[PDB]
């Protein structure tokens, strides 16, 4: 259905897309400074979508190797 | 009676001791966080010179975000900008438009609900 | 020992102790400050984190057991292996016995001379950090 | 939470005008309505023993057991504050000592000591006169055998004796909360049980203001009800929860929903202990 | 066209009339920029204003006679008094000269903005110098994103997206001095 | 039967009986003596008796 | 306690006449606990005790909300919702007691908004238990207020169902009754509005 | 302290000393069970200076594994009485001294 | 005097000391009392109050002071 | 908490005049002379005014 660059029309949005090109360019880094970068490749917070006014799901995220690559 | 005041003495004076501990691992936190809000600061002005800033726009839908703190003995930060999420979200709906309110920080959600329950999601 | 007092005490004790147990008074007294301020260990700066790690190493060195009283030229050398390096390693939990392998490892040739001379020549203060290299310590 | 059994001490100690009268008062008109449906053998004769109180205040509970009718069942033994130090030194011994009789002859009775912090200081008044030594805060040194051989004599009495009961409910005054003081300490140490009523607790409106925490009754559920002893445990155990869950709440933006779960079952419970007073349920 | 006319400024009038006067007017981030896009100025003959910037680091914010920036149509370079554009970026290097002295980023891809008063603005997220790539893990990374052949078309586009970052650098990294 | 004294805190939260004993607590200029001229200047000129 | 019970005592309403007692009892170095202020407690129907650290607040007459007992505080005596505003008002007065310490060491920016809704409504009963008396006009200045039983039932009434959170708090200090809450709020609110360019002097240039 | 927790018998672990506790008398293995349940309730006694005003998240999981390993010491100091049968409706509980050794 | 003490706290409350620094309000009124009139100080300590021929004329006296600093 | 180059300009000589009058009270004394070495100097009262 969408009609845009090779992101796009995947199901992939700009962020997701652009991060990964970071993702992968940290990788290939010299290891003084690749372990310096390892420090922002760190996600970690948590998210529960609120439907009633307080009651929520929780969808806890975790990732330490930077976006996640695969479909969400 | 006499030792009410005297078991009173010693938990406040580790309070002023605990507190003291606590005030200077913020100031050690927010030495070393206000090296990265500067370089962070940098990236944000060539969007608001290429896209402006219009927060009063004749919007049908909107997402409001309140960004608060997760612990809450900050002191009047996190109610704060929930005196201006309502500001705002009594400014803006003028027009019955489509609101969704979303809050970082445990102390966000925790002042939301108390304002606005029914378009936070 | 924020409160033992001993009002005679300045230079009235061993000279070999008193080489290691005025800084070992310096060290306990920077940890007594902090302490109750780090009961946690989460949020630490690189400096009053090294004060709360060498003076919980000290506490440990300094506690024993009933009925053993130890000669005085083998508890300077156990605060000596504490007050400088050669214990930095051990966590908390066996310093107890990173003591006991001081005391059972070092040649005790240093201890008939460093009880004949009251003092850490520098002769013997090579020796010493020489010898408390070539210990087994129980951090394994 | 604090169950009494026929023939048990159970003092209540609270500070000034907390409800430690009405307590007792309760207890007595509770009588009146159990007397007219239990057998003759089953029937409670209670003796309100009024030290160093006013004729005012007497002559309003004797309109107020005379209104309820309880003037049947009970005596009123009055030693007010105008009466001779040996006359309030005495009263609770001469009320027991009438009391005594329906303990002796297989009937159950219940003796009520009201203020006997007012009853020491009138010992103590006659015994400073009479030149006997001071000790602590000025009493005398038999302050606890004044107060020890008159609580001893309210006890269950065995199948040969008639089975009789005498029920004491000795009712001592605090400063300021402080139960380390001599008599408090005293009479804490001789009762079975205590009933603690607290100044902070009746001004949130929980009334009677019972302290659950340091309330305690020796005897125990072996003299309890049964049905309100199936339903007490939960009922002590999840007070005992909302109390510990206590000096957390001031923070109702954080939700835990398991600590807020009890934060309020509690609170129902809390709640369900009020109870108007001169109504006896 | 322009029905509502909206601003940081005109934001104030009205909140000025449905929130409580206690509070201040709340900021708004065009207040914290001392540059525009539209105002006159800012070409100095041959010297530019381009602000180099990451998420995580700014890396230049001083005059440049030009930069070369590595678009999605190729490699351009933008003089000072050059056509307004909104250039997407690919993975290449940014090229920021002054004189005899050049410094060359390898840009991970992100926009940058020459705007109408001569303001270049990059956009990038990773900006990683050429004296600071390991250049034995690009080829390690290369060969499998060659041969991972996924049907769903999420991972080749991370895939397409892999290689083509992977190529410019090695492509950018044998060829310098 | 109530006594109004015209004093807020006394009327609410300890109303005093009319042909009761009140008390006054307190110590050292906290206004013991102001407090009771007031009921003297409230109570008893509306009161109909004798005062000593 | 036989000196001073068989003086109380004689005060007493008899059938044949009453006697309505008042009497201001001293308190030695601000202590309750102290055997002649403790022995007179149980000899008076209606207590008032009078706190330092209230009139330290300016709070006059500088009465303990939560020491003043009454027998006449019994709703089979006074009626059913004077007894309900007394009991309300000195449960916010316990919960904001019970908040001190908090309060005092990590500050009012860190309680619930349940608990900061009673801060706000206790300190506002503080102050409007206080008021100007007939007597203190001399050194005062402010007039004193006669208040009527149903002008403080009602007047307390308002504040504890939330009928005036918007009202400041001094509104309530030194004022006779609910009404003069709402006058004094608007006089508060003016003098912060009424503002005058070059003030109308005419001082100089008066001709004889 | 130990009884407005419920823990019955409301035997305070940090104030009770026997002269027994000499290793050289009941042997190190039982010495070093009580004194290290001693060592690990003082050390949550310590920590209730945070954790009872905070709430057990500025701890980085280094000392809150040693909040419950003592509290679960707590409750497992608590016995039910064969006498308190009478009182509280569950049975008595003899244990073994090498259980109580193995046990804490 | 009484008359020295009630001019020097009309200076201040009536804010002809104003924008007068708080370290050296104690050389300013010290200029107050010594450069105003003697005549209102013998004017109101004779009258015992500040009548409305005076506050007039003592504000008057009060505008043509050397405060130290303007 | 902060660091030495945190203050101000005009704080940083507040360190440094305190730092020298800290040191300036110090005073060898006469009789500590005999084990110190070093001799004791009695200054008069109008020598550490002027100096200070
Ligand atoms: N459960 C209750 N509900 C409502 N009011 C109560 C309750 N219990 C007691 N009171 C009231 O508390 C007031 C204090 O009287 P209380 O029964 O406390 O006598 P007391 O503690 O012996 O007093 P004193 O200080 O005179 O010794 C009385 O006005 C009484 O009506
Ligand atoms: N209702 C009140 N209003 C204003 N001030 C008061 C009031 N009550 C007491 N004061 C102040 O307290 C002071 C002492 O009061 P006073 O009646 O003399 O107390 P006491 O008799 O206990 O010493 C008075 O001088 C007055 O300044
Ligand atoms: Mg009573
Ligand atoms: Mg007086």
């Amino acid at each position: 259905a969408p009609s845009g660059p090779f992101y796009r029309v995947a199901g992939m949005s700009y962020l997701r897309y652009s991060n990964i090109c970071a993702d992968l360019l940290r990788n290939v880094l010299k290891e003084p400074f690749k372990a310096k970068a390892q420090a922002r490749q760190a996600i970690h917070f948590r998210q529960a979508p609120y439907v009633d006014g307080k009651a929520g799901a929780s969808k806890v995220y975790e990732l330490e190797n930077g976006i996640p690559k695969t479909a969400n | 009676s006499n030792q009410a005041v005297k078991q009173r003495i010693r938990a406040i004076k580790n309070i002023g001791k605990i507190t003291k501990a606590m005030k200077m691992v913020a100031a050690s936190k927010m030495k070393n966080a206000q090296i990265a809000v500067e370089q962070s600061r940098g990236l944000v002005d060539p969007f608001v010179r290429l896209f402006g800033d219009f927060p009063a726009v004749n919007s049908n839908k909107s997402v409001v975000v309140a960004v608060t703190s997760d612990k809450g003995l900050c002191g009047g930060l996190n109610s704060n900008i929930t005196k201006y999420t309502r500001a705002t979200l009594a400014t803006t709906e003028s027009e019955g438009k489509d609101v969704v309110v979303v809050s970082i920080g445990d102390k966000g959600r925790s002042q939301l609900t108390r304002i606005e329950s029914q378009r936070y999601q | 020992v924020g409160l033992s007092v001993s009002r005679v005490g300045s230079a009235a004790q061993f000279p070999g102790m008193k080489q290691v147990a005025g800084t070992l008074k310096l060290e306990l007294a920077q940890y007594r400050e902090v302490a109750a301020f780090a009961q946690f260990g989460s949020d630490l700066d690189a400096a009053t984190q090294y004060v709360l790690e060498r003076g919980a190493r000290l506490t440990e060195m300094l506690k024993q057991k009933q009925f053993a009283p130890i000669p005085i030229e083998r508890q300077t050398v156990a605060v000596y292996a504490a007050t400088k390096g050669f214990l930095d390693k051990v966590r908390v939990q066996d310093i107890v016995a990173a003591e006991e392998a001081v005391i059972s490892q070092v040649n005790p040739a240093v201890f008939k001379i460093l009880k004949a001379n009251g003092k850490i020549t520098p002769a013997l203060d090579a020796h010493l950090k020489a010898e408390l290299r070539k210990v087994k310590l129980p951090g394994a | 939470l604090v169950p009494i059994g026929r023939g048990q001490r159970e003092l209540i100690i609270g500070d000034r005008q907390t409800g430690k009268t009405a307590v007792a008062i309760d207890a007595i008109i509770h009588q009146k309505n159990c007397n007219e449906q239990v057998p003759k053998a089953q029937r409670v004769y209670c003796v309100y023993v009024a030290v160093g109180q006013k004729r005012s205040t007497v002559a309003q509970l004797v309109k107020l057991f005379t209104q309820t009718g309880a003037m049947r069942y009970t005596i009123m033994v009055s030693a007010t504050a105008s009466d001779a130090a040996p006359l309030q030194f005495l009263a609770p011994y001469s009320g027991c000592a009438m009391a005594e009789y329906f303990r002796d002859t297989g009937k159950h009775g219940l003796i009520i000591y009201d203020d006997l912090s007012k009853q020491s200081v009138a010992y103590r008044q006659m015994s400073l006169l009479l030149r006997r030594p001071p000790g602590r805060e000025a009493f005398p040194g038999d302050v606890f055998y004044l107060h020890s051989r008159l609580l001893e004599r309210a006890a269950k009495l065995s199948k040969e004796l008639g089975g009789g009961s005498l029920t004491a409910f000795p009712v001592i005054e605090t400063q300021a909360g402080d139960v380390s003081a001599y008599i408090a300490t005293n009479v804490i140490s001789i009762t079975d049980g205590q009933i603690f009523l607290e100044t902070e607790l009746f001004y949130k409106g929980i009334r009677p203001a019972l302290n659950v925490g340091l309330s305690v009754s020796r005897v125990g559920s072996a003299a309890q009800f049964p049905g309100m002893k199936q339903v007490a445990g939960t009922l002590k155990l999840e007070l005992a929860q909302y109390r510990e869950v206590a000096a957390f709440a001031q923070f109702g933006s954080d939700l835990d929903a398991a600590t807020q779960y009890v934060l309020e079952r509690g609170a129902r419970l809390t709640e369900m202990l009020k109870q108007k007073q001169f109504a006896p349920i | 066209e322009a029905a509502a006319p909206a601003g940081p400024k005109e934001f104030t009038e009205v909140w000025n009339k449905k929130a409580p006067s206690t509070l201040i007017v709340p900021e708004f981030p065009s207040n914290y920029t001392a540059v525009k896009a539209v105002g006159e100025g800012q070409v100095h003959g041959d010297a530019f204003p381009v602000n180099f910037y990451t998420p995580h680091s700014i890396l230049s914010q001083a005059q440049k006679d030009t930069v070369v920036l590595p678009g999605v149509d190729g490699y351009f370079g933008v003089k000072a008094s050059h056509v307004p554009t909104i250039a997407q970026l690919k993975p290449g290097v940014v090229e920021l000269h002054s004189g005899a002295e050049s410094e060359k980023f390898f840009v991970s891809g992100g926009f940058a903005f020459v705007h109408p008063n001569g303001v270049t603005d990059i956009c990038v997220l990773e900006a990683a110098t050429l004296d600071q790539v390991d250049p034995a893990a690009v080829k390690s990374a290369l060969a499998a994103a060659s041969a991972a052949q996924p049907t769903d078309e999420f991972e080749q586009a991370a895939n397409r997206a892999a290689i083509e970052l992977y190529s410019a650098l090695e492509s950018a990294v044998e060829a310098k001095a | 039967e109530i006594l109004v004294t015209g004093i807020k805190v006394v009327d609410l939260l300890a109303p005093y009986q009319r042909g009761g004993k009140i008390g006054l607590f307190g110590g050292a200029g906290v206004g013991k003596t102001v407090l009771i001229m007031e009921l003297i200047n409230n109570v008893a000129k509306a009161h109909g008796g004798f005062s000593v | 306690a036989t000196d001073l019970g068989g003086l109380q005592e004689r005060i007493t309403t008899t059938t044949k006449g009453s006697i309505t007692s008042v009497q201001a009892v001293y308190v030695p170095a601000d202590d309750l606990t102290d055997p002649a202020p403790a022995t007179t407690f149980a000899h008076l129907d209606a207590t008032t005790v009078l706190s330092r650290s209230i009139a330290e607040l300016g709070i006059y007459p500088a009465v303990d909300p939560l020491d003043s007992t009454s027998r006449m505080l019994n709703p089979n005596v006074i009626g059913a919702e004077h007894y309900n505003v007394a009991r309300g008002v000195q449960k916010v007065l316990q919960d904001y007691k019970n908040l001190q310490d908090i309060i005092a060491i990590l500050g009012m920016d860190e309680l619930s908004e349940e608990d900061k809704l009673t801060v706000a409504r206790a300190r506002k009963i503080q102050r409007f238990l206080s008021q100007p008396f007939q007597v203190a006009e001399v050194f005062t200045g402010t007039p004193g207020k006669y208040v009527d039983l149903a002008d403080t039932i009602s007047g307390f009434q308002g504040v504890l169902t939330g009928k005036y959170d918007d009202l400041p708090e001094m509104a309530f200090y030194m004022v006779g009754d609910i009404k003069e809450v709402k006058e004094k709020a608007d006089k508060m609110a003016k003098d912060i509005a009424s503002r005058k360019e070059a003030d109308n002097k005419k001082v100089s240039e008066e001709l004889k």
